[PDB]
């Protein structure tokens, strides 16, 4: 995390910035990782 | 002797060509490589290279305008 702040305050107004971190506008399609655990017995947890 | 006006003619272009060439060869590997690594500004950039070669040919212009003062 300190590395990639570092770099992310050198880098400014690059081409399209960068690929992963580029702000690509008009959002259109997102995934998501949702982690919830292999087996049951925790409660609210995984219903939550 | 002969005519030595021919000589510095020659003396005058080849030198022009000499200088401008060389100079004109480093401003393009270098706009072109700022290209490649950057094209979102390439524009501000040409625009910076062409002024480089307009000075060097200048020189070069130089060159050849006074050996036309001394071709006639």
């Amino acid at each position: 995390r300190e590395v990639m702040a570092n770099l992310t305050a050198r880098v400014v107004g690059a081409a399209r910035r960068g690929t992963l971190l580029e702000k690509r506008e008009t959002v259109k399609s997102v995934a998501l990782l949702v982690v919830t655990p292999d087996r049951g017995l925790c409660g609210s947890l995984v219903a939550n | 002797m002969e005519g030595l006006n021919l000589v510095a003619t020659a003396l005058a272009v080849g030198l022009g060509a000499i200088g401008p060439g060389v100079g004109i060869g480093i401003i393009v590997s270098g706009a072109v490589q700022a290209i490649g690594r950057n094209p979102e500004i390439e524009n501000r950039v040409v625009t910076y290279m062409f002024i480089g070669i307009a000075f060097t040919e200048a020189l070069a212009i130089f060159g050849l305008v006074i050996a036309f003062l001394i071709g006639f």
